[PDB]
């Protein structure tokens, strides 16, 4: 559960 | 209830320090992992827990400065890492010349950024080197890439872009009539600024876009009063507790610096419900490990870590230094940079 | 060719095809900040990557390698473009890569590297025909991934496929008439095509609108788009708008319907309507209606608001 951003 | 600053501190320590292989895949990204621990040790006021000169080094041992024939400016900046097997070499020898190995824009970003945080003087980076690195980035529509050999194309980058110019306090690096020209074209029928045009509006491109217009100081010039007051009821609407990044989508500790930052660019923050806010922020703290995560009862991680703490000092939490909502860095960093960027002209 | 969790694995420093290679090894100093460990197998596969790259060898066992680095870790960008490298170089069938980056974006839907990858395929092969059921599939594990929303507005704007694209929001809207990212869908299909100057357009898609409304009159997509294709032509130059709004307040009342209306004063007052200061009254009742108990949590915005309408038509 995390946003990548990249 | 309260904030756990010291574990939150331990937190950061342990994130420059050594990672399970389960991280993998953040290799071509850790110089940004540097930046949301550097950055968070930096607004809880704790970067003497870590050896500054050490960091200072590695850093500038990612930076790909131009070889003895220049023939590579196009492709200077920085590297996430050092997964290209170049030789350790703090930017003191000219650039070895290699096949593959050129800066990403994100890293040079979160590059320049952290040596600012440290203390460093930017007297190793090879400012000329970099902006043209970052001239060859943007594109006809007038966003940048990441990278010279090609990839995505949208907001984020023109973020990265105006930063960068921001920092080494010249905008050659970028045509700004056209990087301007993107971020009007992004605003979407709702309002609210998208990764591009056409694209449904989003809480990140939105401060990615409202931010580089801030640091460009062009904001007022670009948007009218109209519209400005069209994106702010766009952005206020973003809070439901904690904020959401895009409408009926669930909250995300990451969209209190986010939206929060962008609402304090805009001048409004102050009417936004703060309790509620600081309660859902920290419902993501783990009290155990230290850090946030995206949600309540989830894992935390580097950037929620970082964010939250960000969102928490929009507010001016006790014992947290006020953050430079466009910057992306604390006050007092953002401080340092104007002194020097005074030392340089003269 | 040689899975890396197949019984029979062999690090490449162990495989007779690759002798004549010396690996290269990572080095992050004296002292390296936020190290990754990797394992045996990960970092043999990788000091032979780096070996392959530092040589710009377009080499068919080279090609092989990015396979395995790739399964390490897709979220290189360098291993990606140097498989493109390669795959134009040893001239490989892209038809085949189709296949490859499909699997690949189904296991890793949030990963910028593949979406980008694909995109440069399908402009190479020129070929989108299986581009929107791909799309589809991936939108059914996640309606609102922003990566496969772009994709397919690349792929409809790049190669004019919008003949079936408002059919298929009509659906997802059926499905879930919440999901914003088909709402932003349903504008561009149309103002990519007929456009909304079309009266007859407009009136349908504001009927459209208000039907999903009184469906679910609790949803800000639904209301950001009404008064996002009318906003800019003059929310007040629609006079039967702002009675069947009033009309919808006692039954399918939300902050958002009250906030319309407040927006349609306001461009009244804009637009030096009959009655200024009985208009700007009757946005102020709204606005403290919204702040006092249809939209508390933004209660000191609406305030403000409000304190803005007065200094500026009184
Ligand atoms: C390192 C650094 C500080 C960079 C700043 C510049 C950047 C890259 C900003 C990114 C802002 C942002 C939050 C972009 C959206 C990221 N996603 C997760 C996009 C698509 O995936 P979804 O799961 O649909 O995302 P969402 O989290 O919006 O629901
Ligand atoms: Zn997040």
């Amino acid at each position: 559960n995390c946003c990548k951003v990249l | 209830l309260d904030f756990l600053r010291d574990r939150h501190v331990r937190f950061f320590q342990r994130c420059l320090q050594v990672l399970p292989e389960r991280y993998s895949s953040l290799e071509t990204s850790r110089l940004t992992i540097a930046f949301f621990a550097l950055s968070g040790l930096d607004m809880l006021d704790s970067l003497d827990v870590v050896n500054k000169d050490d960091i200072i080094e590695w850093i500038y041992s990612l930076q790909v400065l131009p070889t003895e024939d220049r023939s590579n400016l196009d492709r200077c900046g920085f590297r996430g890492s050092s997964y290209l097997g170049i030789p350790f070499n703090p930017s003191k020898n000219p650039g070895t010349a290699h096949p593959y190995d050129s800066g990403h824009i994100a890293m040079t970003y979160t590059g320049l950024s952290c040596l600012i945080i440290l203390g460093d003087d930017l007297s190793r980076v090879d400012k000329e080197a970099c902006l043209a690195g970052l001239r060859a980035l943007q594109l006809e529509d007038g966003s940048f890439c990441a990278v010279p050999e090609g990839s995505e194309n949208d907001m984020r980058f023109v973020y990265c872009a105006s930063c960068i110019c921001y920092m080494l306090n010249n905008w050659s690096g970028m045509d700004m009539k056209k990087a301007i020209s993107y971020i009007r074209r992004s605003m979407s029928y709702d309002n609210g600024l998208a990764q591009g045009a056409g694209l449904e509006s989003h809480g990140g491109s939105t401060f990615c876009g409202i931010a580089s217009l801030c640091l460009m100081g062009k904001l007022e010039e670009v948007f009218s009063e109209k519209e400005l007051n069209r994106i702010k009821r766009w952005c206020i609407m973003r809070q439901q507790n904690g904020y959401h990044g895009r409408p009926n989508k669930p909250v995300d500790t990451c969209y209190s610096f986010w939206v929060g930052a962008t609402l304090k660019l805009l001048k409004i923050f102050q009417y936004t419900n703060f309790e509620k806010n600081r309660n859902y922020i920290l419902s993501t703290q783990d009290r155990l490990v230290g850090g946030f995560a995206k949600w309540p009862d989830s894992h935390p991680d580097a950037l929620h870590a970082y964010f939250g703490i960000c969102g928490l000092s929009l507010m001016e939490e006790s014992g947290i230094c006020k953050v430079h909502p466009a910057l992306n860095v604390s006050t007092r960093t953002s401080e340092r940079l104007r002194d020097l960027h005074q030392s340089w002209k003269t | 060719f040689l899975s890396l969790d197949s019984p029979t694995y062999v690090l490449y420093r162990d495989r007779a095809e690759w002798a004549d290679i010396d690996p290269v090894p990572q080095n992050d100093g004296p002292s390296p900040v936020v190290q990754i460990i990797y394992s045996e197998k990960f970092r043999d596969v990788y000091d032979y990557f780096r070996a392959v790259l530092q040589r710009d060898e377009r080499s068919e066992r080279a090609f092989k390698l990015t396979r395995d680095a790739i399964e390490l870790n897709a979220a290189n960008y360098t291993v990606w473009h140097f498989r493109r490298v390669l795959l134009r170089s040893l001239q490989k069938d892209l038809q085949e890569e189709m296949n490859y980056i499909i699997a690949i974006i189904e296991e890793q839907p949030k990963n910028y590297q593949v979406w980008h990858h694909r995109r440069v395929l399908v402009e190479w092969l020129k070929d989108p025909s299986q581009e929107l059921e791909f799309i589809a599939d991936i939108l059914n594990q996640d309606a609102k991934n922003y990566h496969a929303w772009q994709h397919r507005q690349w792929v409809i704007q790049e190669f004019r496929l919008w003949d079936n694209e408002l059919q298929y929001v009509d659906q997802l809207l059926k499905e879930d008439v919440r999901n914003n990212s088909v709402w932003n869908q349903r504008h561009f299909v149309i103002s990519n095509t007929t456009g909304y100057s079309d009266r007859a357009v407009l009136e349908r898609e504001v009927q459209y609108t208000l039907e999903m409304i009184k469906l679910v009159p609790h949803n800000e997509s639904a209301w950001n788009y009404l008064k996002g294709i009318l906003q800019d032509r003059g929310l007040s130059r629609y006079p039967n708008l702002l009675n069947q709004l009033l009309d919808l307040q006692p039954s399918h009342s939300s902050p958002y319907l009250i906030a319309f209306l407040v927006d349609i004063y306001e461009d009244m007052l804009e637009n030096q309507c009959d009655n200024k200061e009985d208009i700007l009254n009757k946005a102020l009742e709204l606005c403290e209606i919204l702040a006092k108990e249809k939209d508390t949590i933004r209660k000191e915005y609406w305030r403000y608001i409000g304190r803005s309408l007065q200094s500026k038509h009184s």
